[PDB]
Order: structure tokens, then C-alpha cells, then sequence
DNA sequence: ATCAATATCCACCTGCAGATTCTACCAAAAGTGTATTTGGAAACTGCTCCATCAAAAGGCATGTTCAGCGGATTCCGCTGAACATGCCTTTTGATGGAGCAGTTTCCAAATACACTTTTGGTAGAATCTGCAGGTGGATATTGAT
DNA sequence: ATCAATATCCACCTGCAGATTCTACCAAAAGTGTATTTGGAAACTGCTCCATCAAAAGGCATGTTCAGCGGAATCCGCTGAACATGCCTTTTGATGGAGCAGTTTCCAAATACACTTTTGGTAGAATCTGCAGGTGGATATTGAT
């Protein structure tokens, strides 16, 4: 049969999405966040189609930033898997730290 | 009888006299010298200039004679003192540079 | 005649405060009231840092507030420090604190 | 002459404590405080009250600029205190 | 359930496309918190300009200001 | 209405790159990135000038600004076109 | 013949130094560095003392700093030994890296 | 007029080492004095060349406290206790 | 190395979503004349910044000695990546419907503006005291035996 | 486990640097009386946001197998910590010289209006194409053998 070793395709994974530039987070699911957390501080509010965008756009770019630097933090602990304590040192060192 | 814009008499491109509205729109009760506008219209458009330079040759590196946020991301985050000048900016849709730890290397 | 900070019920300078919202030509007009708010939140966050540092100055047993001590009260009160994150006071020093680990056995 | 918050933080300096006192070098940090924050509202406000196409800094950008600036527990005593003057001074005439 | 609609397939490659190779089983969760507060103070300060502004309508513009302020310059939305 | 940069982006693009275009979001980046630099320019150079008790705007604050808010090669030909268009907005009939 | 056990002093230090505020850098070979520098930049300048003062204390706290977020680093590895390695990852995730 | 120069090293190994006792540090590896001299030269670098900007802007010879704090800020770093 | 299962790159073609271009009001930039402000000029006062100097003790530099840290090597239990599987749900394209941004336009409350009067700060000086620096001794911590 | 070596906690002592009143000059707050105009208020239009509907293929959740990674444990080479020594250099503190930062006032070059004529910039409709997406065979990559 056929199989591909542990790592391999994740590899091929980051490669890929490296290359491309679209969102990865699905959009409904993303509004839903949106409007759910918009809510608790303003009732019956109207988001426009790209102010849902730009937020989304933002988060991402966050998070694919925000992993980065959690990525130097796993290597730095001669690890490849990162780990909840890469992500806290890497905000605790940021300034966010929340 | 005849007009000429100040952008011309600059030998600049952008909006030299947009700017000198701009600059008081979003500055009070400050006098603006008639260098400033001029002196900020050549400067942008300088820089504009510098990114679009790279923008593109990225554009071509990628088979594509279409300049998007890509190759301008591509253009900005390989440039040392472009990628200096916008730290904590976010392009749309421009992606991450290809880059990969060696140590997640596969081993070869 | 009333100053105005006396009409508000504040010690903060509000005339001050009013003209130097116009001297930094933030905008082109400025509204009776906001050098009054402004000049009582300003009194405000003072009153707050004052209350925290004097503790603190008197925790260490001392009867006059120095750096040390608006740094302990500000680095020991959530909302200050964050509000003063990016701050640095001269002869502060830091909260005295050393990892768990470094500490012998 | 150089102005500073000097005799205006001891006043707020003997209500909290009236026995404590204050170094000039403490002072010092007190005055570069209110300038700071007094600097961060101001342009806050400013921004907004660009942003709204409008030509004037009220009371309410003011309060805006509070509330984008502050954390909130100390955004919202920050402000009662605001309104409670404000208020007070629209009637003192 | 909104914060669960935020998938690990999706986190994962979120993390890819930052070049993640591996993951704590633990991350999943993880990123899911700190994308919460992300949101949290973006959309609060953008609401906050919403709201100065008389409106019941969150503008991109609402938005690219609250990330100007928490020091996220973002460009594209501007228009 | 609703003004852009858009325009100006675009010849600047075709004086370096004839054969070459640019995309609808594309443009709207390069729109932000003048709107960004510009307005960073802008917030440096009456800063300038109030620390030093000015109230006049100037080519001389734009340039320092230029030069306090740009990397150095950057900065240097910024500086250069600017003056370079000054002089020739002023000699220049 | 006494002699305390490696650490021992280094732990008295860290409670030393926190609890007091004075600046750690001699004074005058400071003042020397930031006219050297300034010089190598601009001749025949001047300097208030309070200018020099100010960026000591900047310049001393901001290290204290970059040790805190090394110090945190080195603990992440696993390790109480703060190592150049260790300053360079928290540059990088403090964006400083330039 | 006495040339200055190598004063960096002046940034003695004790002084770093009190610095980072402060920042909570008990094991130093002997790489770190001269990183650090690395790190610090920068530092100074850009603050003084910013200041300094400042105090040509203003057709003056000497660098006030207040050019130093206007440079702390350009980079972020707002200090306490200068303020004019 | 030798297949062998498979992902990947590149040749190749065409309808059209999206960029490019045309087009004609028109808001705002350019223009001439007049009114108001300013920031460089210049003589000049005086703060403070520079460079000394002399005494000397706190602090740096060098060397040594060895404790324990960092890292290398080994060992395995189990956490996650690869992959097949059954399917819930996000995606998608056009829809009438109203909340609701964004315009035009009138006007009363609020600001600006130019003097005059009154006084709350500031700089300097006489004056009150918190505490830094030293001396000492009982106590807590550390490290050897 | 007890004990010598030391650093630490710290109550008392008190002279003096630095903080706290004590008072009159002066920008600067604060009244008043015009003068100007924002921006909320009211009527209105249409650019968009929420939505009801309904397929379908694209992903998500599930679950099974195990590869190999993270993490614990043994270990020893040598890197840094502690420290005793030697003597240099920072520190301290008083002292003069002078460059230069800051105040003040005379002034022409320059920016700010107020207003009219001429486009430069934009919206949206008419024209146009770069390439996303589909097909296909060559080749590269991976992995068991």
C-alpha cells in the first residue's frame, strides 16, 4: 500500500499556504464571532460587508503573525511541536500578555 | 488668462495643491509655508514610485503583468528599509513571505 | 469673581487646561465644557496614582512619596501599569521578583 | 516663568493623605504624568472629532477619547468624575 | 457555540501558513482564547466610534481606526 | 465624491512600467500606504513646530520630519526629491 | 575558610539591586560613550546634563528590560544561563531585530 | 580636545552584570557582556541620532533633556521626570 | 539503488469578472488684489556647560579554584499526524424591503473676538524637618562536619 | 544534627540637604459686549445590510494505526560563580571662562482671506483583456524494499 511519513504532508501543508494569500478561517463562522462578541457592547448594531472583511483580514494576519513568533519560541526549547507555553511567552514578551 | 498647477511648476505628479488642503484640513491654526505641499507631494510620490518599482518586478517574477497586494507584500517584506518603514502594517489579502525553519526541514 | 475650576468643584486648572488645548491647535474651536472634563479626569487619575503611591510610601515607612514609590504603586495596580506600559519613571527601580525556578531547593 | 501641575497635584496630594509629602523629584513624575495623559486625550479627541468631520473638541470627544484611552475600570470613574463637573459647572451660571 | 465555529482544520492551517510543522493537541483551544480578546478589544474601540459617530452601523473605517490605535496599521479598507 | 490617490498612483505606475497594471485592491493599498506616510509626515511636522513655538508649517519641518521618520537610504533620496521639487517650484515660471 | 555555593551571591544580588533604584552604570565612562556616539554624528555639540541623565535612564531601563524578556527565554529552554541566543529571541519577537 | 573613542567598553562587565541582577538574572554566559555592549551602542545610536535631529531642527548647538525626550517618544519609549 | 504510489510543475486554451478607457458635469485649485502675521535679524544679557584640579576610596581587573550547569546520550510511552469515512454546513447567486447612512438647508445656542478688571501662579527668600549615613547588636541564613 | 561564619533585619541618633511655607510682581484667568457660524434638527433619497430560500459540492468531525517526538534520567566536561588581591579611575566638590540659549524689538517676505474664472478629478457607462481553471502528459518527490 501507500502512506506518507509523519510530517511530510504538513510540511507540504505550510508550502502551500505560504504561497497562497486567501483567508483560511470560514467566512459565515468568522461574521457569526463578529456580531456574537459586537453585541455585548452595542445591541442591535449593522456591520457593513467590509468592515467584516477588514476584521477578519486583521485576525489573521494576527494569528498567522501571533504563530510565528510562538514557532521561534517551540525551536528555541529545541521542540518542533508547538505548545500553549510558546504562545504565552511569545505575547508575554510581545506585551500583550493577557 | 491661463492656469498652471502648482504640481506642474514642481514637475511632480501628485496633488501638490490637494495636499496644501489636506495639511489644514488636519492641522488648524497652522500657516502652511508654500514648500510644504510641494516638498510632501515629492515625497510621496517618491515613495509611491520606490514600492510600485518593486511591486511590479515581483508582478513579473510571478509570470503576471498585473500588480496586486501580493507582489506588493512580496515587494515590501524582501526590502529592508520598506519593510523597516511599515512595520505594523498589515497589506490585505498580501500573504507571508515563503519561509521555512530548517530545523522542520524534512532531513534529506 | 468664580474660577471655573471653583464653579466644576475642581482643584485641576480648568482656564489652564482650556488654553492649552488651544496653544497645541488640537482642533479649531474648544466647547466650554471639555477643558472642565478634561481638567477633572486629569485630577482624577492624579487622585488615583496619589492614593496608591502614599500607601506605598508609608508601607516602607516613610512619610514623604519619591519615584520608588509612584513606580510600586503603578507597577502593582493592573490599570495603571497598563495605562503606563509603555512609560519608564526616572529612579523607579522594579517590583522586586525572581523566578520560582532560580530559587534553591 | 515655567508653568507645571505643581501646587495643583499637592492640592489632590493632602486630600488623599494629609500627612504625606511629596519629593520634587517625585513631583517631577507627577507633573510628566498629566502632561502625558493630558497629550493622549487630547489627541484622541482630536482624531475623533477629524474623523466626524467636525471642527470642534466638546465635552463629548473628550469623553470618547476617555473611554478609548483608559482601562476600564478607570475609564469609568474617570467618567462620573468628567460628567459630575461638567454638569456642575453647567448651572454654577 | 460561536468560538468553536473557529475550527482546528482552520487553526491549523492558520499555523501552517505561519510554519507551524507540529501542534499541541492543546494549541487548538489556545489560539482560540487569544483570538477572542483579539476581536474583544478591536471591536470594542471600533463600536466605541460606531457609537460616537450616532451610527448603528460599523464601518470598515470604524474598524481600520480601532486597529490604527491598538497599533495595527491596516491598509486595503481605507476606500 | 470621495478622493483617492488612485489616479496619481496609477501614472506614477505607467511612467516606470508602461507594460504593466494594477489591480483594483492593489490600488487601494498603495491609497493607504500615501494616506499613512502622509499623515505620519504631517503629525511630525507640526509637532516640530510646536516644540519650537512655531506656527507655520514649512518645507524645513517637512524635511526633518522626513528625516526622523525614515529609514536612512529612504530618507536620503526623499529629502533629495524634495528639495529637488521646492527649488523647482520656486525658480520654475 | 568560608565560601558560599555558586548562586548563593548571584540570588543576594537580584534581591539587592531590585530593592534599590540607583543606576547601575558608572557615570562619567557613560557620558563619554554618548558623546562619542553624538560626536560621531554631529561635532561641537553640547550637552545639558539632565539630556545625558535622561537618556541613562532611558538606556538603563531599557536593558533591565531586555533581561526580564531574556531572563524568560533562557527559563523556557529550560536553562538559568541567559545566553546571547537568548537576548537575540526576544529582539526578534519584540520586533526590534533591525 | 581629547579624540573619544572605544568607550563602549567603558559599559563594564560588573555594570552589565548589576543591570541584569535587577532584571532578575542569576546565570550569565560570557558571550552576553559584549552582545549586550552590541545592543546597548545601538540603542544609544538611534535615540541620540533622533535627538539630535531635533536639536539641528531648532539651529542649536546644544542637546537639551527635552530633545532626548522627545526621541524616547518617536520610539515608543515615553520617560517620566524630564519634562522641561 | 530499484519500482511505484503520487504529488507537482509546466504546456495550453478561452469567456468574462474585473481592469481599462471613454465622457461630460463641476468642486476645487489657480489667479489677482488686499490685509494681517511672523520668525529671522541684531544687539545683548547671564545661565550653564565645559574643562580643571586634587584627594581617595569605591570599584574594576586579573587569577584561581571547583561546584553544578548545559548538553550530550540513551530509553520509551503516548501524544499527534496521515488517511480513510460518513455527512453536516458553509457557499452561492439573485431577491424587494426597510433601516438608515449621507444630502440639502434653515437657525438658535455656542464660539470667537477685542477690552477692561481682577487675581491666581511663579520666582525668590526666609524657614521647618524627613531621612540618609553611620554604630551597634540581636536574628536568620548558609555551609561545613 | 549542631555550630561557626556572615549577611540581614533594624531601633535609635541626628545634622543638613532638600522640602515647606512666606509674600509681592505679572502673565493670564475672568467679566462684558458685540460679531460669526457651527452642527444639531427636520424633511428626504437611495446606497446598502439583513434575509428568506435551496440547492450541492466542499470541507469538518470521527475514528483507527503507530511513527517518532517530547521528556525523563544518567553523566561529566568545563564554563562561570565566588573570592582575595592589587591599584586605577570614577567620584566629589569648589572655581573661572565663555559660548550660547533666551529675551526683545524692528521689519519685509509670506501666509491668510475674499472672490472670480478655469479646469482636473470623478462617476458611471462604453470597451477591453489578464488569467483563473480545466485538461493533460512529463517529471519530480517520497518511501518501501
Amino acid at each position: 500500500p501507500h502512506r506518507y511519513r509523519p510530517g511530510t504532508v504538513a510540511l507540504r501543508e505550510i508550502r502551500r499556504y505560504q504561497k497562497s494569500t486567501e483567508l483560511l478561517i470560514r467566512k459565515l463562522p468568522f461574521q457569526r464571532l463578529v456580531r456574537e462578541i459586537a453585541q455585548d457592547f452595542k445591541t442591535d448594531l449593522r456591520f457593513q460587508s467590509s468592515a467584516v472583511m477588514a476584521l477578519q483580514e486583521a485576525s489573521e494576519a494576527y494569528l498567522v503573525g501571533l504563530f510565528e513568533d510562538t514557532n521561534l519560541c517551540a525551536i528555541h526549547a529545541k521542540r518542533v511541536t508547538i505548545m500553549p507555553k510558546d504562545i504565552q511567552l511569545a505575547r508575554r514578551i510581545r506585551g500583550e500578555r493577557a | 488668462s491661463t492656469k498652471t498647477s502648482r504640481s506642474a511648476k514642481a514637475g511632480v505628479i501628485f496633488p501638490v495643491g490637494r495636499m496644501l488642503r489636506y495639511i489644514k484640513k488636519g492641522h488648524p491654526k497652522y500657516r502652511i509655508g508654500v514648500g510644504a505641499p510641494v516638498y510632501m507631494a515629492a515625497v510621496l510620490e517618491y515613495l509611491t514610485a520606490e514600492i510600485l518599482e518593486l511591486a511590479v518586478n515581483a508582478a513579473r517574477d510571478n509570470k503576471k503583468g498585473r500588480v496586486t497586494p501580493r507582489h506588493i507584500l512580496l515587494a515590501v517584506a524582501n526590502d529592508e528599509e520598506l519593510n523597516q518603514l511599515l512595520k505594523g502594517v498589515t497589506i490585505a489579502s498580501g500573504g507571508v513571505l515563503p519561509n521555512i525553519h530548517p530545523e522542520l526541514l524534512a532531513k534529506k | 469673581a468664580k474660577t471655573r475650576s471653583s464653579r466644576a468643584g475642581l482643584q485641576f486648572p480648568v482656564g489652564r487646561v482650556h488654553r492649552l488645548l488651544r496653544k497645541g491647535n488640537y482642533s479649531e474651536r474648544v466647547g466650554a465644557g471639555a477643558p472642565v472634563y478634561l481638567a477633572a479626569v486629569l485630577e482624577y487619575l492624579t487622585a488615583e496614582i496619589l492614593e496608591l503611591a502614599g500607601n506605598a510610601a508609608r508601607d516602607n515607612k516613610k512619610t514623604r512619596i519619591i519615584p520608588r514609590h509612584l513606580q510600586l504603586a503603578i507597577r502593582n495596580d493592573e490599570e495603571l501599569n497598563k495605562l503606563l506600559g509603555r512609560v519608564t519613571i526616572a529612579q523607579g527601580g522594579v517590583l522586586p521578583n525572581i523566578q520560582a525556578v532560580l530559587l534553591p531547593k | 516663568r515655567k508653568e507645571s501641575y505643581s501646587i495643583y497635584v499637592y492640592k489632590v496630594l493632602k486630600q488623599v493623605h494629609p500627612d504625606t509629602g511629596i519629593s520634587s523629584k517625585a513631583m517631577g513624575i507627577m507633573n510628566s504624568f498629566v502632561n502625558d495623559i493630558f497629550e493622549r486625550i487630547a489627541s484622541e479627541a482630536s482624531r475623533l472629532a477629524h474623523y466626524n468631520k467636525r471642527s470642534t473638541i466638546t465635552s463629548r470627544e473628550v469623553q470618547t477619547a476617555v473611554r478609548l484611552l483608559l482601562p476600564g475600570e478607570l475609564a469609568k470613574h474617570a467618567v462620573s468624575e468628567g460628567t459630575k463637573a461638567v454638569t456642575k459647572y453647567t448651572s454654577s451660571k | 457555540d460561536n468560538i468553536q465555529g473557529i475550527t482546528k482544520p482552520a487553526i491549523r492551517r492558520l499555523a501552517r501558513r505561519g510554519g507551524v510543522k507540529r501542534i499541541s493537541g492543546l494549541i487548538y483551544e489556545e489560539t482560540r482564547g487569544v483570538l477572542k480578546v483579539f476581536l474583544e478589544n478591536v471591536i470594542r474601540d471600533a463600536v466605541t466610534y460606531t457609537e460616537h459617530a450616532k451610527r448603528k452601523t460599523v464601518t470598515a473605517m470604524d474598524v481600520v481606526y480601532a486597529l490604527k490605535r491598538q497599533g495595527r496599521t491596516l491598509y486595503g479598507f481605507g476606500g
